């Protein structure tokens, strides 16, 4: 929320706190007291964007699935990592295609 | 006209006179001061070092040969300390809108018309980048209103001082269009 | 990803997943570091326009510019293609010599400027394309264009004159 | 009061400006012309109260 | 016996002339550094578009494919953000083991 | 989890002491650096060069009142003699 | 003490202090315009330090200022 | 300006090793908060809930700036204490403008006015009260988690060596320690309560916190319950340094500690600056919409605090015998008071919270004169009691018990009443001020429906009535024990004082005994000043309490 | 590995070979066989003063990397920040506090 980031600037949530504060002056005043429930999600964004804990839970989620998904399909012939190092290289064209599985 | 005189967000105070700068520079603080300032900043300074000679002669100090004359330049610096911030505070007043600032108000509309007309930038050039006059300017914003603790004066040339500026444009147009008509008429 | 730099990284996850067909097709550039430092200026002489229009079409669209630039980002790549293909089809000897220079001097040019002033006579004389560096000293000579630089490792030659277009 | 007005509205003014990739900062021409009303409000109303009571 | 190599107004003469010697060169060379600066920005400015565009692709490309990827294993698709904002990912689904190697 | 172990470890400082008061500076100095490794660890975590800073000031400030406490601890053992509690 | 203090704390940290079977793994890729000029935290932390918040090293100043006076006059004899 | 007199006279005193030139450096030092305060008069010019300054990193308030006036006042009022002899000689022949300003007296000065007394020969001891009093003007001016930090930090790293100051006192060398140790304590919580705050919110600005608790106040993955622990954590570090039970067993210990001259600032300054910048916090953490996040408000611990304020300052002050003591817990049950309005966030509350922290430390500031004047009498008095003889630091403490103001009403009248006036004062007993500020206070709470509360604090104040009229009954019910000195009365012991003209020409010479020495016209003053204020307020009330209906509507307007 | 933990096991690794060669090689025998005065202040000075200025000079080590930014603005600041920290040292050599003298 400084705007400021370790590498010379600025932070990576910044963006959302403006956008917050933003919200909250433009849409809330003393003539209109609901004014600021537009700002509920805007908060949501920002404190999900210094913690991450929902973005977590759809990943721990979706990773369960993925991996119970391909612990039971059959595999053909998984590609070595030196396969996979050889990926898009100018001279090893036949390991791309193993890699790419085309 | 830029298209963009009001291009930074500002605190708006309520007070009971128009605002002419939210950040003025020192030296228009110095120039724009009435010859009462002049008075009211000497007045306050004499009186530290007066106080401090006043209370010597009624309760006594008892010091050795050289103490109150040690004393006598420390209250008087802090006299001159004192009365300084206390006549610059007088005159900034009246550009933050907190003090009767009629007259100023047309000084400084004649000035800033007539550096409009002169293709002059309304405050001046900085050496400093956008985003340090940016910084300066945050932080001698309304700055003169602590100076029982802290001193700050505006030695930077930026352009946010918390007023559209259309007024100033708006009246240089007026101003040149009204000459340009005598002119040519005679 | 996150833009954090990482302390901890053991593994890479690559993603095999093509662009959907919806989005147009753009061939990337091959080019290597050294050869694009080489023929930065050159790209940046024919192709600021694109690479500005990219960089304006971003800003004017907060949090969305990855996707929502993409056309732009094309344009970019295709306009920095044509000045890479250019430089291999006229300026092949004196570039390479440019570049694997670069490659050995830390990849800085005060450190190559004989190789970069044949360089900039090839391109000039085939491509009309000069090198500008913006904002720079009234009072001096251009940094780039100074017979001696005092932070070469290696002295310039007095017979390795700077190009200067038209003399 | 249940609004909260910032003391300091010139935080709308921060962030570093270097390294700034392209579109990380958001549009807030809205949140200026808001702070502009604001300036033009209190100028007016001020205008009217020593003007219509100095005549 | 008393020698000028010792005696102190040649060596403060001496002393003196030498700062300012070096002091030309600093001034000299910081002005040439701060040129040399100026150009290695201009050479990465030149470069960024081409560089930024084709991480761009690569953003959007894996972005999408996770996007098919939930569809396909968890139904749909769980909405992170209540904004329309693309933000960078800071987890991913891994595979279970790495390459043989 | 190491933060506010040692954030504990300060406090049990105090909890076992009834005769160090050496200790309860020493203890004192241990929940100031769980407090700041808090900070930091934090500050790394939103790329918030801030939390640095103000981490950098809590150590000035924590050196400080340790220039302050251990004087008034030498102005104490000058008439005293012992800094040992009579329990 | 141990128990009452950790259950109440623990709970207060935010959820990066406590990320640390499926497990989560942190992504991260490369930028190019946020890396033209990168600098060393000691360097951004001095772009802010002396400008911005130049009113705490006013502040941490005059402690230390007091620390040295205040230190000196408990424990030294005048003269 | 606090800071261009610190560092001028700094550097003054550096380069001085003159002990005589602390005289001067105190009278400097009033002059040079004179000064702050006709600056400081000049910034009420604007109606503003706050302006923040200097990078959003401070603000000001017309609450900030008229309690910087009055920081800057009662400071004004303690350095008189080290600016100013003790006692003086006065003769009606020397009483005239003319003798006053013309003319001069001449006469051994030196055991009469005590010239080279411990308090007469700290240099630094002005130098660091103005460091106090600017980490107290920094903490009411404080927008940011970290400036509050270095804030209370300079306050109460300036209190830790003013209780140390006295160097050769063991009993204040005990006190500093003690409160540098507990006090250290006390500034990890605070310290703790902001590193939680900004962990769970990015932000070190109060007005972002302001609006992130705002939002949440609505009659999902990120429920706020960090600020109100944080904050909870963060009244617990704040309750010590104003010792608020039960965190107050430090405060009877280091007030009787350290010297008399010392206590009175110690005792005063740091509830000042404290209170304020709690009632700006409480005021916008408050919930509008009774929700969950209401029923966990860090409020609750002032209202337990102000409960138990009430209940130990009162029922333990019963059995105190050590006046110093004794005002110490006299100063828990004024806080469990002051505590009571804050908790109550209403209209009325507030202006009652602002009425009872003034009054009350303009009172509490004439019990200390009036004890350390008392003391400066007794020159010329001498005892055969055998309890007195026993007492330690008998020059750092010349009253330490009650007993030592038995008959005091023979010995000094006036004095005596002066000091009854402030008593019943704290008592609350009309038509004094202390007891208006306490009906402000039963009024508020009473029409917000702290009815039980309001029971407990006047059943307390019936028991803290029992140690006050304990030391009336000292002073007026019995004979002084205090006997005056036979030598400084003998027919035969006389000191020759001279009077000379302007070019030092003996005008007269007069023959003086111990009678033609009185009390210094500072302390009595200042004496006369509050003790009228305490009883003519019924009469002088209206810009005092209006004052305070203004800056409450200013901080609940809109 | 990287080489400065490769550098600090071999630094780790000479200093246990040449404790061994002591414990190895040279002899050895079994046989391995109350007053109070005031400590001179000084020894806190020493280190009270070393404490607050290592401070201070570790809180302007950020200003000289990043002069380029700081410039003019930075540099009132800095000169503000050195000015007040001068005057406690002005103090020192005032008082003598150091007892050096
Ligand atoms: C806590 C306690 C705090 C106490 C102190 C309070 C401080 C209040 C705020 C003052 C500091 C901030 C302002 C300076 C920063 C800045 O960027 O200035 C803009 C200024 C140029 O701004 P611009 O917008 O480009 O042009 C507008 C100028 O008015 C056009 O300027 P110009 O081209 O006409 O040049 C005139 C002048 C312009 O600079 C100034 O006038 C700034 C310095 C004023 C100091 C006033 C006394 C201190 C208060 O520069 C000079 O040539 C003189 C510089 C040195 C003067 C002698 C030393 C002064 C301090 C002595 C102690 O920068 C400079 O000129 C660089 C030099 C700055 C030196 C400051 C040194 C301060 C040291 C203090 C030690 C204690
Ligand atoms: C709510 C607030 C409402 C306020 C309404 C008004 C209240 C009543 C008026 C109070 C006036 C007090 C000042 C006048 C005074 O002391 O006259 C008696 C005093 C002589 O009568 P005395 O008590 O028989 O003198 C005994 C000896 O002089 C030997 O005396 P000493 O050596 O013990 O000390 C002499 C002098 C030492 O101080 C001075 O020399 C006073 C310097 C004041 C200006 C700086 O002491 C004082 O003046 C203490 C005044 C304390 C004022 C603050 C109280 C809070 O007058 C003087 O000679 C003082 C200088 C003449 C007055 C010049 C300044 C006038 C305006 C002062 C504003 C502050
Ligand atoms: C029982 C309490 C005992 C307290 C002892 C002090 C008694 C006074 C109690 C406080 C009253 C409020 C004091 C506020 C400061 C004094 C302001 C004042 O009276 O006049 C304002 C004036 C301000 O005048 P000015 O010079 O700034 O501008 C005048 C403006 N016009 C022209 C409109 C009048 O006095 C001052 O100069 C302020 C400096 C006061 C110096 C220190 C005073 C300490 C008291
Ligand atoms: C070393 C050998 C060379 C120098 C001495 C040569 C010599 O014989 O002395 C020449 C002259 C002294 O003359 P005289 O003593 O008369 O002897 C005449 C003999 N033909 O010598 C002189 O008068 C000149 C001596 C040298 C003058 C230049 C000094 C330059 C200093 C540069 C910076 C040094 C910084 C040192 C800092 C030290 C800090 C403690
Ligand atoms: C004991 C000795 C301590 C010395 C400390 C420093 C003293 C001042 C520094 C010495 C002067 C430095 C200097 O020589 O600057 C030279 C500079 C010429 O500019 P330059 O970098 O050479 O570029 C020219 C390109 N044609 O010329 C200039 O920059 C202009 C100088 C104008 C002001 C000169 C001083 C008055
Ligand atoms: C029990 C009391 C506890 C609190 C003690 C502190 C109370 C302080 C009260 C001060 C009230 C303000 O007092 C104010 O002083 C300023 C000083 O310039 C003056 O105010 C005036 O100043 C300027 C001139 O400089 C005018 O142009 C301006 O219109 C006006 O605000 C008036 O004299 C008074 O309005
Ligand atoms: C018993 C002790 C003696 C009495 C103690 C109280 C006396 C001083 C009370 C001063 C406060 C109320 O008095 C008034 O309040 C407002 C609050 O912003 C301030 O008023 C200030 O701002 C307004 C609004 O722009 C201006 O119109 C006014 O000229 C200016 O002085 C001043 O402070 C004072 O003019
Ligand atoms: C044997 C003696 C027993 C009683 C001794 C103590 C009682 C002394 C007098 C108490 C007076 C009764 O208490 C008083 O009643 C009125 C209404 O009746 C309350 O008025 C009301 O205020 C709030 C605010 O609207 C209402 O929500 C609430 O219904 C009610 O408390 C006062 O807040 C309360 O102060
Ligand atoms: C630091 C890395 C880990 C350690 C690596 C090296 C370990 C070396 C261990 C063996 C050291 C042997 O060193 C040898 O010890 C024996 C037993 O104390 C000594 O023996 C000595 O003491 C014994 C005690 O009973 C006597 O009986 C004997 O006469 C006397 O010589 C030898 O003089 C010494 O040379
Ligand atoms: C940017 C660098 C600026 C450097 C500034 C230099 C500081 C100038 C002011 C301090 C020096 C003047 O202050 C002076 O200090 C000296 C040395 O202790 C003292 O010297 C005297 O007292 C001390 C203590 O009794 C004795 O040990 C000493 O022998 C005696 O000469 C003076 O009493 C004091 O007045």
């Amino acid at each position: 929320a400084s705007g400021y980031g370790l590498n010379g600037g600025p932070s990576r949530c910044f963006p959302f706190w403006q956008e917050l504060l933003a919200c909250y002056v433009t849409n809330s005043s003393e003539d209109n007291p609901d004014g600021k429930n537009k700002c509920i999600p805007v908060m949501e964004d920002y404190y999900e964007c210094l913690h991450h804990r929902k973005e977590a839970a759809r990943v721990r989620a979706l990773q369960a699935a993925y991996r119970e998904a391909e612990a039971k399909k059959l595999q053909e012939n998984p590609p070595t990592a030196g396969q996979i190092r050889n990926l898009g290289l100018l001279n090893k064209e036949e390991d791309t295609k193993k890699v790419h599985c085309a | 006209t830029p298209t963009q005189t009001y291009q930074f967000p500002s605190k708006t105070v309520k007070t009971d006179y128009p605002l002419i700068d939210n950040d003025p520079h020192f030296t228009r603080v110095i120039r724009y001061a009435r010859p009462s300032d002049y008075a009211h900043g000497l007045a306050a300074a004499a009186a530290g070092p007066a106080a401090l000679w006043l209370m010597e002669r009624i309760s006594p100090s008892q010091v050795g040969r050289g103490g109150f004359a040690k004393a006598m330049r420390l209250a008087g610096f802090i006299g001159l300390a004192g009365g300084f911030l206390y006549f610059y505070q007088r005159s900034i007043l009246r550009f933050y809108g907190m003090s009767e600032n009629a007259r100023e108000v047309e000084m400084d509309m004649r000035e800033m018309t007539d550096r409009v007309k002169a293709g002059l930038p309304l405050y001046g050039e900085s050496r400093l980048s956008p985003a340090m006059q940016g910084v300066a300017a945050r932080q001698s914003r309304y700055s003169a209103l602590f100076f029982g603790v802290m001193p700050w004066f505006n030695f930077v040339n930026h352009n946010q001082h918390g007023v559209d500026t259309a007024k100033y444009y708006q009246q240089a147009e007026r101003e040149l269009e009204a000459e340009r008509l005598a002119r040519e008429q005679a | 990803m996150a833009t954090r730099k990482p302390a901890f990284n053991q593994h890479v996850l690559l993603d095999t997943t093509p662009l959907p067909d919806s989005i147009p097709k753009v061939k990337e550039i091959g080019a290597s570091s050294a050869p694009l430092l080489s023929a930065s200026f050159f790209i940046g002489a024919r192709c600021k326009d694109y690479n500005d229009d990219y960089m304006q079409c971003k800003n004017e669209n907060p949090g969305r510019g990855e996707f929502e630039c993409l056309k732009e980002g094309r344009r970019v790549t295709r306009c920095a293609r044509s000045v890479l293909k250019d430089i291999n089809t006229h300026c092949l000897e004196q570039f390479r010599a440019h570049w694997q220079c670069l490659d050995n001097n830390n990849q800085q040019l005060w450190q190559c400027r004989p190789a970069e002033w044949k360089l900039n006579k090839c391109v000039y004389e085939n491509l009309k394309l000069e090198k500008v560096i913006p904002d720079q000293p009234k009072n001096s000579t251009p940094v780039h264009l100074r017979q001696r630089q005092i932070f070469a490792h290696h002295a310039i030659p007095p017979w390795e004159r700077p190009f200067i277009p038209g003399q | 009061s249940r609004h909260i007005e910032l003391k300091y509205p010139e935080v709308f003014s921060h962030g570093s400006p270097f390294n700034v990739p392209a579109g990380f900062y958001p549009n807030l021409d809205h949140v200026i012309e808001h702070y502009r009303k604001q300036h033009l409000e209190e100028e007016e109303r001020k205008a009217k109260k020593l003007a219509a009571a100095a005549a | 016996p008393s020698r000028g190599l010792f005696r102190p107004r040649p060596l403060l003469a001496g002393a003196a002339v030498l700062m300012l010697y070096g002091w030309y060169k600093l001034v000299k060379g910081i002005r040439e550094q701060n040129e040399l600066a100026r150009e290695k920005m201009w050479a990465r400015i030149h470069l960024i578009p081409l560089l930024q565009a084709e991480e761009d692709r690569d953003h959007v490309r894996r972005y999408l494919a996770d996007q098919a990827r939930e569809k396909g294993l968890l139904g749909e698709n769980i909405k992170v953000y209540n904004s329309d904002r693309y933000v960078r990912p800071t987890f991913a689904v891994t595979p279970s083991k790495p390459a043989q190697e | 989890n190491i933060t506010l172990i040692l954030f504990l470890i300060g406090i049990l400082g105090f909890v076992l002491n009834r005769k160090n008061i050496i200790l309860m500076l020493i203890s004192i100095e241990i929940m100031l650096l769980s407090i700041t490794f808090l900070i930091l660890l934090s500050s790394l975590n939103m790329d918030d060069i801030i939390g640095q800073t103000y981490a950098i000031y809590i150590i000035v400030v924590a050196g400080a009142e340790s220039a302050i406490g251990l004087g008034i601890l030498v102005a104490f053992y000058r008439l005293r003699g012992s800094i040992a509690i009579e329990y | 003490v141990g128990i009452i203090i950790s259950s109440f704390l623990f709970k207060m940290l935010p959820y990066g202090v406590i990320i640390s079977k499926n497990d989560l793994f942190f992504i991260t890729s490369k930028i190019w315009d946020g890396a033209l000029a990168e600098n060393n935290h000691i360097s951004s932390i001095g772009n802010i330090m002396y400008t911005n918040y130049n009113v705490w090293l006013i502040l941490a100043s005059f402690i230390l200022l007091l620390a040295m006076v205040g230190a000196i006059v408990i424990t030294i004899k005048p003269r | 300006m606090i800071m261009i007199s610190i560092l001028s006279l700094l550097l003054s005193t550096s380069v001085t090793l003159r002990r005589d030139m602390s005289i001067l450096f105190n009278r400097i030092s009033i002059i040079a908060l004179a000064y702050c305060i006709l600056h400081d008069t000049m910034s009420l010019s604007f109606i503003s809930k706050g302006i923040g300054l200097h990078g959003g990193l401070l603000h000001i308030t017309n609450l900030t700036q008229i309690f910087h006036i009055f920081i800057f006042i009662i400071s004004i009022l303690i350095l008189q204490l080290t600016s100013f002899y003790p006692r003086k000689v006065w003769i009606p022949e020397y009483s005239s403008l003319k003798d006053i300003f013309f003319n001069k007296i001449l006469y051994y000065r030196t055991k009469i006015i005590n010239k080279m007394g411990e308090h007469m020969k700290i240099i630094e001891y002005p130098l660091i009260l103005l460091f106090v009093i600017s980490g107290a003007v920094f903490l009411i001016s404080t927008n940011d988690l970290v400036s509050i930090f270095l804030s209370i930090e300079l306050q109460s790293y300036g209190l830790y060596l003013l209780s140390t100051i006295y160097r050769n006192s063991e009993l204040s060398t005990t006190g500093g320690l003690i409160y540098f140790l507990l006090g250290g304590l006390s500034s990890c919580f605070i310290l703790l309560g902001t590193s939680l705050l900004y962990v769970n919110s990015g932000t070190t600005s109060l007005d972002g916190l302001y609006i992130l608790n705002s939002i949440s106040d609505v009659n999902s993955w990120y429920k706020p319950y960090y600020l109100n622990f944080s904050l909870l954590i963060f009244s617990i570090g704040f309750l010590f340094k104003v010792s608020a039970a039960p965190f107050h067993f430090w405060s009877p210990d280091v007030y009787d500690a350290i010297p008399t001259i010392v206590t009175t600032f110690v005792a005063i300054i740091a509830k000042i600056s404290i209170f304020i910048f709690l009632l700006e916090l409480v005021y916008y953490t408050n919930s509008n919409a009774n929700s969950y996040l209401s029923e966990f408000s860090w409020t609750y611990a002032l209202l337990i605090s102000s409960l138990l304020s009430l209940i130990i300052g009162t029922v333990v002050g019963l059995t105190q015998f050590r006046i110093k003591r004794l005002l110490a817990y006299s100063t828990i049950s004024h806080v469990g008071f002051i505590l009571l309005a804050l908790s109550v966030s209403s209209i009325e509350s507030t202006q009652a919270f602002i009425f009872y922290l003034i009054q009350y430390s303009i009172s509490n500031l004439n019990a200390f004169f009036i004890l350390i004047t008392i003391g400066f009498s007794l020159y010329g008095y001498v005892t055969n009691n055998k309890e007195y003889k026993s007492l330690l630091d008998k020059n750092n403490s010349p009253i330490q018990l009650i007993s030592q103001l038995k008959g005091y009403f023979y010995i000094n009248p006036l004095l005596s009443l002066s000091l009854a006036i402030t008593i019943f004062s704290f008592v609350g007993v009309p038509p004094l001020v202390g007891f208006f500020a306490k009906q402000m206070v039963l009024s508020a709470a009473l029409d917000n429906g702290y009815i039980f509360l309001s029971l407990i604090a006047i059943i307390t104040s019936v028991i803290g009535a029992v140690y006050y009229l304990n030391v009336i009954k000292e002073i007026f019910f019995y004979s002084p024990e205090h006997e005056v000195n036979p030598v400084l009365n003998e027919s035969d012991s006389n000191f020759s004082l001279r009077i000379l003209n302007e070019k030092n020409v003996l005008i007269r010479s007069v023959l003086l005994k111990g009678r033609n020495i009185f009390i210094s016209s500072p302390f009595s003053i200042t004496i006369s000043i509050i003790t009228n204020v305490i009883l003519l307020f019924i009469f002088m009330n209206k810009e005092w309490l209006s004052m305070g209906t203004i800056l409450v509507q200013i901080l609940f307007s809109a | 590995m990287s080489a400065m933990s490769i550098y600090i096991i071999f630094v780790s690794i000479i200093a246990i070979l040449f404790l061994a060669i002591d414990l190895i090689f040279a002899p050895h025998n079994p046989y391995k066989e109350q007053s109070r005065s005031p400590f001179n202040i000084s020894f806190f000075i020493y280190g009270l003063v070393f404490l607050l200025l290592d401070l201070e000079i570790l809180l302007l080590y950020p200003f000289a990397v990043s002069e380029y930014v700081n410039s003019a603005y930075g540099l009132a600041a800095a000169l503000i920040f050195i000015g007040i920290i001068t005057i406690g040292f002005v103090y020192e050599l005032g008082h003598d506090a150091l007892k050096v003298h």
